[PDB]
């Protein structure tokens, strides 16, 4: 037999539901998302890092021409200059007094440290949320992992868990991101081949070991304007490093919904957003016939003092009368309240005390024991502590957040107003009747 | 085998040969410089729907022009004659 | 001098423009897409192929109980049977005939031939076009490859060019595509970890040799029911093989716009779709002040026997009066027609023979010989050649597809229709005035 329920997409929170297998005694079902793994689809665009300018040893044909031929190196920008008459440490270094042409060369490659200091830009799209589930139900507990696409069954043991799609489409990563040393930054990096001199993407390649390097750096070579041989040149400050100095802060401190961003592969861990549809086929052998389980003839709810808060600040008690001892399930059918306990070893007769949490000051919810239903009605107070170390175990509905008394006052004031317009209609009728009754 | 192809052209692959590509001229019956019916038939074989919509629009505009002009002129003449149709012995 | 122009995205088609930079003698500019490589954001999901089922040497416990266990192998499935008493060629293989238990084990792995026959599921978010452009300007000729995005500067040492973005949002590939033996098919393949028994993606893994293979095959084991030791099993037919047998035609024979699809990497090529916004920085060393170029005082168009066709069915002799002999560029400014040649040697006086193609039924195109402009006009005939193996060199537009000699007829018809009601309105207004003014 299969069951299905929506589940709040919040990590660590144990969601709880009751499966009402018809003639079988109900069974508790706590759905607990151990962790979430929103994996974006990604492709490497290019590797980049601090370009290491390489100016190869100059070439000189002291009495003739030199070709300014092309080469495949990144931003290969060689130029030829005459009258160089360069001096080396040993002295003059050319055949001719005047017609000495000199070839100056410059290109760039990844610095040696780039093997670690590099960053990779990646386009990312259509992120799919993976999740780790731990399911506990009756005397049985199981753990599972599933891609929440609404199609794949991440089945394990006997649980035919199927999950998704996500109630809201979301990704923390924008379609352009850059990964560095495990950090990541959303950044509209320039496209492959779009190297801009002095900005991120100054030098680019498909792999850091690759010779297929393309770059733009505004490298320009000046005349050897000194007697000592030299190759004076200038260029834009490594755009990669310039970016680093002003990169903005990473997504680990910018991703919403508290999702902790992680790399290798780039993925978002523990995201908390929307809700997860869940369906679970369970082997009927996990349930029991209603005659085998105990069942309660009579039950009533008396709520103790309670606090509406993220934690189990509420406490309630139930008197019960049962046919026999055994583990009855206990659950709240109302969405605005969840019980801490999920099972009770019911006696033939007695009472149980249960802890619960609620977001509505009106503790107005229907508790169930062994499938029987009991209404609870109490006024919870606000907690004395403004901030606590635990997320709210339940959402809130504004229609449910109005207190029984505040709701009565509102409906009494609008009732008054509506009674005055009703009196209006009454008198507007009777004013016609005054004429028509004695015409 | 019959395959249609327009100005965009068509590619057919046969056997293990290289693909063969072909493109269609606006060749059609009639002549775009001939008699008006030769014009209409030429454009029709070039673009049936556009030729039909153009010829029907022109024919309809012509019919509306005829009907409206006849109504205008005959009504104006009728009301212009009206004073003389009424008045006997008046200037005919 | 920087110049920019739109260019029809068609490979091999000669597109021609004249850079009328009036401060210098006009220069011919012919731009032709020599090739294109529409290369989308290909990312691997999983490899797949005909899974080789492995039914390993079964386990038996001649006098004891056996248990099933979980395993990392894909779709790993086990069953246990008692009272099995299996035989082998030597005879009975156990001493007990009652509690003798047999563990049957089955799982899957990629067949050895999958190293070649493997299919791979590729997701492709969008294509970043890259076009190889051949450029000729003046006497110079050049080639360069530019990513069509309108941002990256492609360079040919001399020329620099920026092209893109393509006006059309075209992509031949669907979001989901699968490669096979260099063939490719757009297909609704299931995501990683999602497997449908007997359909494509029955077995899936990140690599053809990855140990973390995952699969679903509905493999189920029957009870061993014969003397000979056996592991009778049944399964869904391989979903990969089934898909292959009903794969439909590959995208190589289905992409529109004449796109040719290639593998390694997956790429579209020669796609004739939309137009390319192109801007070019023709080096000023390529021009001369108008005074240094020959120039003509008078020019005249003698178009005759022109045939509007995809090939150069139009031809004319262009008569001219010129200042000096030399080469002069020639171009058809109006897009409705394109000349075959772009420059010709010119004398001090004579006529130049030329050829052209046009889609309009008449030569009503503006033509210029290196400066002065004239408009041709003669009517062009359609050829009997309904089909030819050469692509059209001009679009067709309803702004001028109607012949002027027939357009004048349509205008005369609307003139009659409108003039009828015009006369009607005039006569009504006149009579209205007569009734009030000559009364």
């Amino acid at each position: 037999f299969e069951h299905a329920t929506t589940v709040p997409n919040v990590p660590g929170i144990p969601y709880k539901a009751l499966v009402e297998r018809a003639g079988y005694a109900p069974l508790n079902l706590e759905i607990t998302v151990v962790s979430s793994e929103l994996t974006p689809s990604t492709n490497k665009e290019y590797v980049t890092c601090k370009f290491h300018t390489v100016i190869p040893s100059p070439q000189v044909k002291c009495c003739g021409s030199l070709e300014c031929k092309a080469s495949s190196k990144a931003d290969y920008t060689c130029r030829v200059f005459g009258g160089v008459y360069p001096f080396m440490w040993g002295g003059a270094q050319c055949f001719c007094d005047s017609e000495n042409t000199q070839l100056s060369e410059a290109y760039v490659e990844f610095a040696p440290d780039c093997t670690i200091d590099h960053a990779v830009a990646l386009k990312v799209h259509t992120a799919a949320l993976k999740v780790g589930l731990r399911i506990v139900y009756g005397n049985t507990t199981a753990h599972l992992d599933t891609f929440v696409n609404g199609v794949t069954p991440g089945s394990s043991r006997d649980l035919k868990v199927i999950a998704g799609p996500i109630s809201a489409a979301f990704s923390p990563f924008d379609h352009k991101v850059v990964i560095r040393k495990g950090l990541v930054y959303n950044y509209d990096f320039p496209e492959y081949g779009a190297m801009k001199p002095g900005a991120f993407g100054d030098i680019q390649a498909s792999s850091l070991d690759a010779t297929d390097i393309v770059a733009r750096t505004d490298i320009r070579l000046l005349k050897p304007s000194v007697k000592n041989i030299h190759v004076p040149y200038t260029q834009a400050v490594s755009g990669y490093e310039m970016w680093k100095n002003n990169s903005g802060r990473p997504l680990q401190e910018t991703a919403p919904f508290g999702c902790k961003i992680e790399v290798e592969p780039l993925r978002a861990s523990n995201c908390a957003y929307g809700h997860i549809p869940i369906s679970i086929d369970i082997p009927d052998a996990a349930f029991v016939r209603s005659s085998e389980s105990p069942t309660i003839l009579e039950v009533s709810c008396t709520v103790a003092d309670c606090i509406y808060s993220a934690d189990f600040g509420g406490s309630l008690t139930l008197q019960y009368k049962a046919d026999r001892e055994g583990h009855c399930p206990v659950h709240s059918h109302s969405t605005t309240a969840v019980l801490k306990e999920a099972t009770t070893h019911v006696t033939a007769t007695g009472s149980i005390t249960l802890h619960f949490s609620t977001s509505s000051p009106q503790a107005n919810f229907i508790v169930s024991l062994c499938g029987k239903k009991t209404t609870c009605n109490a006024e919870c107070k606000p907690p004395a502590d403004h901030i606590i170390g635990e997320p709210h175990k339940v959402d809130q509905e504004f229609q449910a957040a109005v207190s029984k008394t505040s709701w009565n006052w509102l409906l009494a004031l609008f009732g008054g107003a509506s009674s005055l317009i009703a009196v209006g209609l009454i008198v507007l009728v009777c004013s016609s009747m005054l004429i028509n009754t004695r015409r | 085998r019959n395959f249609s192809v327009g100005r965009e052209g068509l590619e057919y692959v046969w056997g293990n040969h290289e693909p063969v590509r072909v493109w269609a001229q606006e060749s059609a019956p009639g002549d775009p410089h001939g008699w008006p019916h030769e014009i209409i038939i030429h454009y029709y074989h070039r673009h049936p729907v556009y030729t039909v919509i153009v010829l029907c629009g022109v024919a309809l505009a012509i019919l509306v022009g005829i009907a409206s002009s006849a109504a205008c002129i005959a009504k104006a003449r009728r009301d212009c004659l009206t004073p003389y149709a009424l008045a006997p012995n008046a200037t005919v």
